[PDB]
């Protein structure tokens, strides 16, 4: 929080202690089914699956082959972004919507055309 | 004796025919979901039916790859017992 | 109607609406009717209930060491162990009632009573 | 040595993924047990109501209601497992056990032991009391066909009276994944409580006679029930801890066999260029 903001820091921490918690819960999935999980566990898995797939981009890599452009993310809008969807404020996008996204404007575009 | 999933090639998928690809893409994913599964081969009944379904086959897909010496099979005759194992015939 | 609920030891095993309901207790056979009296009565070993119902063919229990009890808004049958007679098998039942061991001879006489015979 | 720790990370990583399987295990058979106990506990309910009703009727002469003249022995059931690796489940329930047995012989009554759990089984038989009977291979799945047997037993125990004045049960009652503690319970003679505010075929009497033996085996069956689900509830909290265990052990040899496998290399140079700079 010295170098980035508190701001940013805070985020990092939360989106790290996020999918540290389903990092170790995945076990649980693989052997034993979600419906083994309580609501309040099912409820941070909801929100681990779509941060982890909103840490994919279509970059100017993937332009190569998907001929969609790759997309450039401000830090601000990192950051922003990933603060909404921590606290859950996406939760009721299905998971295929954050996939290869370029942003938060770009997500609400995917999705609303999905 | 390969010890699969230590074992690598970086040329990958380049190197196979298409039928090949297609056939044992998954062997690799269903061979690694066995390797963590193995330490609960004692719990069969008690393990969920979805990853049940993943041990009998992983153990199906390890008697798949095991060759007498001396036995090489054309590539005709390997995309065919791959195919056997991964879409489940043997299961 | 009577909410009929047929409770194990270890499940609730079966509840919905009847029109009446039979059993076997150790002050003789009972029907119960929509109406009735609060009631608690012990079952015979060799136990058997057939429940009628409004929605489909009536019910078939074999019952071992039941109690039932009654309350104006509820039957309530507590049982230590129940079988439907889509569930009894006639050879098992058969070669129960054979055995020696009391306990034994009464279950296989409730599943042949279930049975219809 | 390297070829000793190699080894020794070799068995450590073995007993991580065998620990995390049972961890794994015993997270599945809690949810088994609370499912267990939750399909038994509306019979347990309503045989409770139906023998308030029946003593509210009653004459409560019944023998297990009333206490001995002399409180010659008293009965003690220690409920325990059968499989290890539970942790500290066996100790609690022994520990509370032996507390229990303090109480009893301060009051003046010797216990006579009754055990379910070859663990508790294994503890009192290094420690020279005697068990008067026991029973093995269902703790961790208790079918009403075992407790029906044990709270036979019990009870006619308690009406020989060779015979016990009172009789308890010592086991852990799960209250939840992350709590539970051993606890000791009197099934006999039971209370009878008092409490601000039907007709009975053939009799209350003969009803309260024949329902109070089938009302102590569903309290000893759920007693077991509970037993059971504290049983895998302690053996996934003390898996996790031997698999963590395991890991910090694994850690502490991959670093032990790092620093051999330099010493190794750094002394085998060492020599190597001595014996050059030598000639």
């Amino acid at each position: 929080p010295a170098i980035v903001g508190d701001e940013h820091y805070r985020v990092a921490q939360e989106v790290i202690r996020i999918l540290q918690r389903y990092k170790d819960l995945q076990d649980i999935i693989a052997i034993l089914g979600i419906d083994e999980l309580s609501e309040e566990d099912k409820q941070l898995v909801n929100r681990a699956r779509r941060i982890e797939r909103f840490l994919s981009q279509n970059m100017m890599a993937a332009e190569q082959f998907t001929g969609q452009p790759g997309s450039t993310v401000p830090l601000k809008e990192t950051i922003e972004a990933f603060d909404k969807l921590t606290k859950g404020e996406f939760d009721h996008l299905p998971e295929q919507a954050f996939f290869l996204i370029g942003g938060l404007d770009d997500l609400a575009k995917k999705a609303e055309s999905l | 004796a390969i010890n699969v999933g230590v074992s690598v090639s970086r040329v990958g998928g380049a190197a196979q025919i298409k039928a090949m690809k297609e056939v044992a893409g998954s062997l690799r994913l269903d061979l690694s979901q066995y390797r963590e599964l193995e330490a609960f081969a004692a719990f069969a009944s008690d393990l969920d039916a979805a990853s049940k379904a993943q041990l009998d086959r992983g153990a199906r897909l390890v008697e798949l790859l095991k060759q007498p010496q001396y036995s090489p099979l054309a590539v005709e005759e390997q995309v065919v017992a791959i195919f056997l194992g991964t879409q489940g015939h043997l299961d | 109607d009577l909410n009929v609920e047929i409770v194990a030891v270890e499940r609730e095993l079966w509840s919905g609406p009847a029109t009446f309901v039979f059993t076997r207790t150790t002050a003789g056979e009972i029907g119960i009717l929509p109406r009735h009296i609060p009631l608690v009565a012990q079952l015979v070993d060799d136990a058997m209930v057939r429940v009628e119902r409004e929605g489909e063919d009536d019910l078939r229990i074999a019952v071992d060491g039941g109690f039932l009890s009654v309350t104006e808004e509820t039957v309530r049958i507590l049982v230590e162990n129940a079988q439907f007679e889509s569930e009894i098998d006639a050879d098992a039942a058969k070669e129960d009632a054979a055995s020696d061991d009391e306990r034994t001879a009464a279950w296989g006489r409730a599943r042949l009573r279930a049975l219809g015979q | 040595t390297l070829r000793e720790l190699r080894g020794r990370i070799r068995s450590a990583g073995s007993i991580k993924k065998i620990t995390k399987a049972q961890e794994l295990i015993a997270t599945s058979r809690i949810a088994k047990a609370q499912a267990r106990v939750e399909a038994a506990r509306p019979y347990a309910a309503e045989i409770t109501n139906m023998l308030t009703e029946l003593a509210g009727a009653s004459a409560l002469d019944h023998p297990l209601l009333v206490e001995r003249k002399q409180p010659k022995r008293a009965g003690v059931l220690v409920v325990s497992s059968d499989r290890g690796l539970c942790g500290a489940y066996n100790a609690n329930v022994l520990r509370r056990a032996e507390e229990l047995f303090s109480l009893l012989r301060d009051e003046g009554k010797d216990p006579v032991l009754y055990v379910v759990g070859r663990k508790a089984l294994g503890y009192f038989s290094f420690r020279q009391r005697t068990v008067v009977e026991s029973w093995t291979g269902f703790s961790e799945r208790p079918t009403y066909e075992n407790a029906r047997e044990i709270a036979d037993t019990l009870v006619n125990a308690f009406m020989a009276g060779l015979g016990v004045d009172e009789l308890h049960i010592v086991f852990t009652e799960f209250r939840s994944m992350l709590s539970q503690t051993a606890v000791a319970r009197r099934a006999a003679p039971m209370e009878v409580e008092y409490v601000g505010e039907y007709s009975f075929e053939p009799d209350p009497e003969t009803l309260f006679d024949a329902l109070l033996p089938r009302y102590i085996a569903t309290r000893v069956y759920a007693a077991l029930l509970e037993a059971a689900a504290s049983e895998s509830a302690s053996r996934r909290r003390a898996m996790k801890s031997a698999t963590d265990n395991a890991d910090d052990l694994i850690k502490a040899l991959t670093l032990a066999a790092n620093r051999e496998r330099q010493a190794q290399i750094t002394q085998e140079i060492s020599e190597i260029v001595g014996g050059a700079n030598a000639l």
